[PDB]
């Protein structure tokens, strides 16, 4: 671990998913920059059902506007075979989050307690919906001696709405993945 | 009245930025 | 007075405690058990408190003095499936926890009797703390 | 003589400054030998105090001991998992210190009450006699090096030291193969003092510790022989005044930095300060909390790696800024902690899920159960449990006490070094008693104002 | 940012070298008395 | 020699501002500190202070106030890690993670050490006694305890003093919640020192002002009675002494003035030393006095005291700071 | 606890740690005895 | 208590249920049938019979997505 | 006698005005 | 326009600080 | 930002109405 401590070697058996680009379709898909140092490895995860592992990674990418996207996937093999599928994106933060004003859904205020209801009720009553994302997994390199296949993906999943406060946008994600079918 | 907003602040600095200058010059002459 | 009187067993027999005996048990609560049971709950798991409603609703009913001493003889779960005397201090298992190696039967009796002769003294000041 | 204010120049409250003058060297030696006796007096008596109030039920660090752990670290008295095998070695060292205090107290009383007021023969030093003072420096360096090599030899041959990283628990073991690589040992000196590296506080095995001690023992034997055989060179003539207060000021500054370093060692390091004896560091206690809240959720069926916090980050396990698998929560700041009850959970990427879920080897939970609820938090009147909590628990950690005390000692000694540095420079210059009224240096200086000509 | 790291390393080197070699320029002789 | 000309110019007491060898280190450190602070206080983007992807908006152009602006401390995800401009990927995660705070702090702390050394330097070049640096070591100890020593002891640079007015207030409240500094005796000494230094400053100033020698008319300032460099004493120590002695008792008023000004130096300097040290031992979680549940009645019920009421307010602060960042019930350091 | 063979000192062992804190006090005592001459 | 919206901490309230019964009734979700907890897909007989006593409180009403977003029923975070 | 304001008093007055205005600006804006 | 006031006032403090160091009234010895 | 509009004009007359006074007083002293 001491060789990888400080380097970052982290960033069916354990299925790791390593993006290297984040195109958000702003109103075309433009590629920003990674503001969360290197913590985007969705790691240790014919049809494939989702499992445990780090099936979520919150990564804020950057006009000058931060987009905090919850990169996640919750829900024969040759060098052409693809496992196209769809996943259910949970909200960026769970309902026990509190805004700067004391309000939250599982825990928190129900209204703005600074002032004394009004046009604030879009930010007052917080919602927790679910989104869908389409992911197409390409298989390129297959090594059956170890028992493992690898390839690239493309995934389109929505970003955060701040508990229903701002219209999220879709982000395009590309990168190599590698798994051990067993 | 659809008047220039800064037309107020243009009017008053046009007429008191020189004015204080004159008073400075007068006061230092009188003393 | 009546605060001294506590449930002994599940059969039903309110046993009275000496004031000095209760104080002696109270001290030993703060030397081997206040490491993580200080206040009324457990620091390891913030759900298994040393309160009356929790101990009466334990399986088996551990809101009794003999019940608590027998717990200290054998750490089990809140339903009593696996006797895990290793994650907990245990009167038999002195090797994992050396805190009760010097405690006799009277020490266990006194520490178990002081836990059940506060809750009508305090009320909502031991159960989970005063918020 | 020079024992009052009038014939010394020094008031009662600055009266040990009456020993500065080079004809009063016997008293200088007496004050020192008696002070060393007082140091050994405390070293004996405080250890015997710790032994006399030692309860074997509580491990060592709940007792509030600070000298018991230093001895136990040396593999004396303790064995497997730092269990006290006998209370007699601690008593033997506590009495051996008392006897040394007695002998050193007699020497300090002799050279201050009855012995020769001025030293002579080969012991007469003047502060301006720079070859002699460097020669005394050299003897002190040589004797210090032979203590450092003797400690390294004991760590290698007789008995051993307590290795907290030994296979399972950590038993006393004698270091057979110390790290003699110059690349490794002096690579600690170039590590950044910042988090992750932790310049020399992150020495984390006994081979590195004893190899560095072998190196510095040899380096100090060499420097001591150098100063006995080579007087101060011409380039060290006008660098600073060669008075006695200068020499004191330089000692003060170095030992202030040294106290700051020891505060860092007692607070972060858990190899030279094994947590069986000193209790867990705050980083290791805060990872122990996460590890025990992890093992609570194993068994009651809460899959950890798919669990989000209030913020979408990992509820128990997340990824580092480097992208390594670390414990989630606020304890992500202590992702650099390396306790030996957690290293068999360490894989390649940090905390792999493989030897985490069907790992923990039972004691590893128990140990981390112990370090969770013994954290370095407390008060002046000895209580634990945060600060805004009920007082029942009567406990403050050894590491808290030692780090607090040596930051205090480092700060006062940095102040005292600045005091004596300024005063030594001013006293040698000839203006440490005030401005000369006859000629004041600012009156003979040209004006700083650009308009003034 | 490697070039900026080099610039910072050299700038720190230059200023600390100025400090160090300036305190080996016989600084105690820079007193008013002597 | 060009080098001798340089060492003459640096150590010159002819400069309008003395440079010296501590100043040749001090000036670039201030240049970086001042540049990055003026830059970040105005235009820094929001900083992810507690490592949970909740940017805190601390700069004056991000809808923020002179009172409420702050160079926001470095992210809790960073901890005590060295995080310069070049170890980050870009110039926008460095801004996002609070790198400006660490850059300002890592140049500000050595700049104050060099300012203290520079004070000694100029004392040496002018032939005056060398201990104004000792008096200056008290605010320097205080500002290193809350910028370096408390973050080291707690484990993160996010626990440092924010570079802002309301950030400072937030630091005070969170510190009271977590350490109970008001019941820390070093802080009671610091309060005695600052309030008594203000007492003694006002007292010494009023006494020297009250016993001034008549040199002027009533329609001109009494400050015209003093001439810069005059050798004569401008006030009456005897009259101020007699007044102060009649005010309280005989053996109370300083007759001596050298002792008097040593006391004026010593009281707030020593007490600020002690309160900087108090911050520093609370950095290792050695908190103030604890008197909760200390007065019991006959049965054992806790009778509330005033320390209990202070606890209850500190618990108020305690369960609201860093709300979305404590996943376990035990906020350790 | 200290060994039973030498378990006669009792309060002596209590006194010995704070023995050096009395030497600094006796310094002020001796200086008063000479009168801070 | 509902057995598709409610956490493990509110399965304390029942007379003797913590922790395995509660750790297994929650780990598989959603349950359509109210009596689907009694099939016990991997539990033993000492779990099965004891749950068979306790059927007077269980429900299958509504899994709220704000209450299931990855270990919210196990450790919500409220101590 | 005529009124004076020497240079030092001018600088002191300017700073006390400027710093006091910077202090109270945040509250005048609210 | 609220930041503009703050920056202008801060520039006024900085100008006063420069002019009170650079162009200060010289202290003459008596 | 819902800030006071006149808070700008309050800020600048608070800090330059005294300032010109001082400069008047200084200039007449210097001349
Ligand atoms: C400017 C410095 C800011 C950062 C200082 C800092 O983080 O100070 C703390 C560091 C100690 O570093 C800590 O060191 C630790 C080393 O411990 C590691 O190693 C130990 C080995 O047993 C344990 O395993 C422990 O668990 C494991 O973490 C970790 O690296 C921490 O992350 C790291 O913060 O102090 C040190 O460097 C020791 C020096 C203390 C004084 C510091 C002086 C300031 C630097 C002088 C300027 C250099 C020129
Ligand atoms: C570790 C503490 C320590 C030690 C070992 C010494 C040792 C010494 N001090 Mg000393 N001192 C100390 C702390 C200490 N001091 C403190 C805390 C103060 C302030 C009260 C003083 C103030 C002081 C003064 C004013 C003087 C000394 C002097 C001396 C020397 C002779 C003592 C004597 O007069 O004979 C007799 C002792 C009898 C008990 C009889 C001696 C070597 C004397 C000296 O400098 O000799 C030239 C002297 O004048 N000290
Ligand atoms: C190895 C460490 C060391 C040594 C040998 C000295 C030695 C000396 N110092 Mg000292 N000093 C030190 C550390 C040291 N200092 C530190 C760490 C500080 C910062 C606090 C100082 C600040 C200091 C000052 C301000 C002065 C000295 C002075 C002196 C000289 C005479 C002191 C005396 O007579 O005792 C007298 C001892 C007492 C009167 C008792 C002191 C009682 C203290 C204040 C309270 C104890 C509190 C304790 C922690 C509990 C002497 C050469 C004097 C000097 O400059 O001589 C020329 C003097 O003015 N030092
Ligand atoms: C580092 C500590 C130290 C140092 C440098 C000295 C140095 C000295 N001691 Mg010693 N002494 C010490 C500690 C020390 N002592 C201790 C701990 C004791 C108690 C056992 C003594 C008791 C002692 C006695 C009885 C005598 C000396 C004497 C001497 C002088 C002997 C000169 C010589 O050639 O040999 C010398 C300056 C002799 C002396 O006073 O010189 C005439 C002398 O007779 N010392
Ligand atoms: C604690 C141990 C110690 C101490 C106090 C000293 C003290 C001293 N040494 Mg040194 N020395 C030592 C260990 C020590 N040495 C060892 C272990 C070795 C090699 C095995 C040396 C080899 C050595 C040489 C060759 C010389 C000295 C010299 C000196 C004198 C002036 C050094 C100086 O100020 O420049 C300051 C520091 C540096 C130059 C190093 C740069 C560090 C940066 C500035 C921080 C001084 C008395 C000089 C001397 O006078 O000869 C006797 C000199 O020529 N020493
Ligand atoms: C006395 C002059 C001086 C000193 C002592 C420092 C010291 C420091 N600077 Mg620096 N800096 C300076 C002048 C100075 N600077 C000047 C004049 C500029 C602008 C031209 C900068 C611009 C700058 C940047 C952008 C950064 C630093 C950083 C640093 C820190 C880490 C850099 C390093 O390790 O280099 C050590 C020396 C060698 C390796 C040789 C360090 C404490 C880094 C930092 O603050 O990290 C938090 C950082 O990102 N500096
Ligand atoms: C101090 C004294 C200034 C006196 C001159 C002011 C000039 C007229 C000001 C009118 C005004 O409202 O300005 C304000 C305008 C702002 O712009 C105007 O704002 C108005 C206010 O609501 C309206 O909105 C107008 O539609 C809009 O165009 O700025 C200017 O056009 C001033 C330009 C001056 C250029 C001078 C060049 C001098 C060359 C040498
Ligand atoms: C010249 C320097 C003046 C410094 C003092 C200014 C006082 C604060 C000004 C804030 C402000 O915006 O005022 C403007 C307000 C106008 O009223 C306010 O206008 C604001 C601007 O949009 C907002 O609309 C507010 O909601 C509205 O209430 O007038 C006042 O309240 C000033 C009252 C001052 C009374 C002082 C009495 C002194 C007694 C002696
Ligand atoms: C940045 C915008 C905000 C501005 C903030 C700055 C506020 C400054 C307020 C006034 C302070 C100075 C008072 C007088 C000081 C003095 O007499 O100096 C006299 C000196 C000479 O020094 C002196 O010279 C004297 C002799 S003589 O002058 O050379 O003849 C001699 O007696 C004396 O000892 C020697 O020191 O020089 C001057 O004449 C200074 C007067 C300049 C006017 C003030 C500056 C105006 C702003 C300039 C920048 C324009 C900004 C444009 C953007 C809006
Ligand atoms: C003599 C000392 C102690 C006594 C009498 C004692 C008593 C008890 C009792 C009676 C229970 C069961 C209560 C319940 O869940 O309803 C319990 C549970 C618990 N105790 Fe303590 N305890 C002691 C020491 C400790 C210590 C020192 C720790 C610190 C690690 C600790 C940690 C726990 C934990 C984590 C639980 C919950 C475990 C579970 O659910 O089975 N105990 N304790
Ligand atoms: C010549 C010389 C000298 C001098 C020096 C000096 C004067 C110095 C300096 C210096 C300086 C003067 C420096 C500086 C600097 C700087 C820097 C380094 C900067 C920065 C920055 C940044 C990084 C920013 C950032 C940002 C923010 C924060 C916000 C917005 C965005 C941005 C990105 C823009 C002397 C005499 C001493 C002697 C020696 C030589
Ligand atoms: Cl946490
Ligand atoms: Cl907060």
């Amino acid at each position: 671990y001491d060789d990888i401590r400080g380097s970052g070697l982290a960033n069916i058996r354990s299925l790791c998913l390593q993006p290297q680009t984040f195109l958000v379709e702003t109103f075309r898909f433009v590629e920003g920059k990674l503001l969360t140092r290197s913590s985007f490895t969705l790691d240790q995860v014919l049809t494939f059902v989702e499992q445990g592992g780090f099936d979520f990674q919150p990564v804020t990418v950057q006009n000058g506007d931060r987009v905090p996207l919850l990169f996640t996937v919750k829900g024969t093999i040759r060098p052409s075979t693809r496992f196209s599928g769809s996943f259910d994106v949970p909200p960026y933060r769970t309902s026990s989050f509190i805004d700067p004003k004391g309000r939250g859904l599982a825990v928190g205020y129900d209204a703005a307690v600074g002032i004394p209801r009004e046009a604030f009720s879009r930010q007052n009553n917080k919602s927790f919906k679910v989104g869908t994302g389409n992911i197409v997994l390409q298989v390129d390199r297959v090594n059956q001696s170890t028992g493992e296949i690898s390839g690239s993906f493309e995934s389109q999943q929505p970003s955060d709405t701040d508990f229903g406060s701002k219209p999220a946008m879709t982000v395009k994600i590309l990168g190599q993945f590698y798994s051990r079918i067993t | 009245m659809e008047t220039n907003k800064l037309g107020f602040v243009a009017s008053v600095l046009f007429v008191f930025v020189p004015t204080v200058f004159l008073l400075i010059l007068y006061i230092q002459t009188a003393s | 007075a009546n605060l001294r009187t506590i449930p002994l067993n599940e059969a039903g027999d309110t046993v009275t405690l000496s004031l000095e005996e209760f104080t002696r048990g109270q001290q030993k609560f703060n030397n081997a058990c206040a490491i993580c049971h200080l206040g009324g709950i457990t620091k390891t798991n913030p759900n298994v408190g040393l309160d009356t409603e929790s101990l009466a609703g334990a399986f088996p009913d551990r809101n009794n003095l003999e019940g608590l001493v027998d717990y200290l003889h054998n750490p089990t779960t809140y339903d009593g499936l696996t006797e895990i005397s290793e994650l907990h201090p245990s009167t038999k298992s002195s090797d994992i926890y050396p805190k009760m190696r010097n405690l006799t039967e009277d020490d266990l009796r006194a520490i178990s009797g002081h836990i059940l002769l506060m809750p009508k003294i305090r009320g909502d000041q031991w159960g989970a703390g005063k918020t | 003589p020079g024992y009052d204010e009038a014939t010394s120049g020094y008031a009662w409250w600055a009266g040990n400054a009456r020993l500065i003058t080079p004809e009063l060297t016997g008293r200088f030696l007496g004050a020192h030998v008696a002070h060393a006796g007082l140091v050994a007096l405390w070293a004996g008596g405080m250890l015997l105090f710790e032994v006399s109030h030692f309860n074997l039920s509580k491990p060592m660090y709940e007792q509030g001991c600070i000298l018991m752990p230093h001895i136990a670290t040396l593999g004396i008295g303790v064995g497997q998992s730092g269990e006290i095998t006998s209370m007699f070695p601690f008593f033997a060292i506590g009495v051996a210190h008392l006897i040394g205090s007695a002998v050193l107290g007699i020497g300090g009383m002799y050279h201050a009450i009855k012995g020769p007021e001025k030293l002579y023969g080969f012991f007469q030093f003047d502060w301006t006699d720079r070859a002699k003072v460097a020669q005394i420096l050299g003897f002190h360096i040589a004797i210090l090096g032979i203590f450092a090599l003797l400690f390294a030899a004991k760590a290698m041959y007789w008995g051993g030291l307590y290795d907290p990283w030994a296979p399972g628990g950590g038993d006393v073991r004698l270091v057979t193969n110390p790290t003699l690589d110059p690349r490794i040992i002096f690579g600690y000196l170039i590590k950044r003092p910042t988090g992750g590296e932790g310049w020399i506080v992150s020495v984390n095995n006994l081979e590195d510790i004893i190899g560095g001690h072998i190196w510095i023992g040899c380096i100090l034997i060499a420097g001591g022989i150098w100063h006995i055989l080579v007087p101060p060179l011409r380039w060290t003539y006008n660098l600073f005044p060669w008075t006695g207060e200068t020499y004191l000021s330089q000692s003060l500054g170095n030992v202030a930095g040294q106290a700051f370093i020891a505060a860092a060692f007692i607070w972060f390091n858990n190899t030279a300060y094994p947590s069986v004896f000193y209790g867990p560091t705050v980083p290791e206690s805060s990872q122990a909390q996460s590890f025990v809240f992890l093992m609570r959720d194993q068994g009651m069926g809460a899959d950890v790696a798919s669990a989000q916090g209030p913020t979408g980050l990992g509820k128990y396990l997340q990824r580092s800024p480097t992208g390594e698998i670390i414990f989630g929560g606020e304890t992500m700041r202590f992702w650099d902690a390396r306790a030996p009850w957690l290293e068999p959970l360490r894989g390649k990427n940090g905390l792999d899920l493989d030897k985490l879920q069907h790992d923990v080897q039972p004691w590893q939970l128990r140990r981390a159960a112990e370090y969770m609820t013994h954290s370095p938090i407390g008060s002046l009147n000895s209580v634990a449990g945060l600060a805004t909590e009920s007082n029942a628990f009567n406990y403050v950690s050894p590491r808290t006490w030692l780090a607090s005390a040596h930051f205090i000692f480092g700060f006062f000694f940095l102040v005292g070094h600045l005091w004596h540095a300024g005063r030594a420079r001013a006293a040698a210059a000839g203006f440490e008693t005030g401005l000369d009224r006859e000629d004041e240096p600012v009156l003979s200086m040209a004006p700083i104002d650009p308009s003034l000509r | 940012m490697v070039t900026l790291k080099i610039v910072v390393y050299l700038t720190v080197s230059f200023f600390v070298g100025l400090f160090i070699f300036g305190f080996l320029s016989g600084d105690p002789a820079r007193n008013p008395s002597g | 020699s060009q080098w001798e000309r340089f060492c003459q110019w640096i150590t010159s007491t002819e400069n309008r501002l003395y440079i010296g060898w501590f100043g040749v280190l001090m000036l670039p450190l201030l240049g970086v500190s001042i540049t990055v602070f003026v830059t970040a206080f105005i235009a820094a983007p929001p900083v992810d202070i507690d490592g949970i992807r909740e940017p805190l908006s601390g700069s004056l152009l991000y809808g923020n106030n002179i009172i409420t602006a702050a160079v926001v401390p470095t992210s809790n995800a960073i901890g005590l890690h060295f995080y310069p401009i070049w170890e980050a990927a870009t110039l926008d995660e460095w801004l996002y993670n609070g790198g400006p705070y660490q850059m300002i702090a890592f140049h500000y702390i050595p700049a104050l050490l060099c300012y203290l050394g520079r004070e000694w330097e100029l004392s040496y070049r002018l032939g005056m006694r060398p201990w104004i640096c000792i008096a200056y070591s008290a605010p320097v100890a205080a500002t290193i305890s809350v910028f370096l020593i408390y973050p080291i002891g707690q484990g993160s640079f996010s626990d440092g003093l924010p570079m802002g007015i309301s950030g400072t207030f937030n630091f005070m409240f969170v510190f009271q919640a977590e350490h109970n500094i008001l019941m820390h005796p070093f802080h009671m000494l610091g309060v005695a020192g600052v309030l008594g230094g203000s007492l003694f400053c006002a007292m010494h100033g009023s006494l020297v002002t009250s016993s001034l020698v008549r040199e002027t008319s009533d329609s001109q300032s009494q400050n015209e009675g003093y001439k810069f460099g005059q050798e004569e004493e401008t006030y009456n120590i005897l009259a101020a002494h007699g007044y102060f002695g009649r005010l309280i008792f005989q053996y109370a008023s300083f007759n001596n003035s050298r002792q008097l000004h040593f006391f004026l130096a010593a009281w707030p300097v020593v007490c600020i030393w002690f309160v900087a040290l108090g911050i520093s031992t609370m950095a290792f979680n050695l908190n103030g006095f604890n008197f909760n549940h200390s007065v019991l009645d006959s049965q054992g019920r806790v009778l509330p005291s005033w320390a209990d009421v202070v606890n209850r307010a500190s618990l108020g602060f305690e369960v609201m700071h860093e709300r979305n960042a404590h996943n376990f019930p035990l906020d350790l350091a | 606890e200290l060994p039973e063979a030498y378990r006669a000192f009792g309060p002596l062992i209590d006194v010995l740690p704070i023995l050096p804190i009395f030497f600094l006090l006796l310094a002020f005592v001796w200086q008063a005895s000479v009168g801070f001459r | 208590i509902d057995v598709n919206n409610t956490n493990i901490a509110a399965f304390r309230k029942h007379r003797g249920l913590y922790p395995t019964i509660a750790g297994k009734v929650v780990s598989n979700a959603p349950y359509d049938s109210i009596e689907d907890i009694l099939d016990i897909p991997g539990l033993r007989e000492v779990e099965k019979d004891r749950l068979q006593k306790n059927m007077d409180i269980f429900t299958i009403s509504d899994p709220v997505p704000a209450l299931v977003e990855g270990a919210d029923r196990f450790n919500n975070g409220v101590y | 006698q005529p009124v004076e304001l020497n240079r030092t008093s001018l600088y002191l007055g300017l700073l006390v005005v400027f710093v006091t205005g910077l202090l109270f600006s945040s509250y005048f804006f609210n | 326009m609220e930041a503009v006031a703050y920056i202008l006032i801060f520039a006024c403090i900085i100008g006063t600080l420069f002019f009170a160091i650079a162009f200060r009234e010289p202290p003459k010895i008596t």
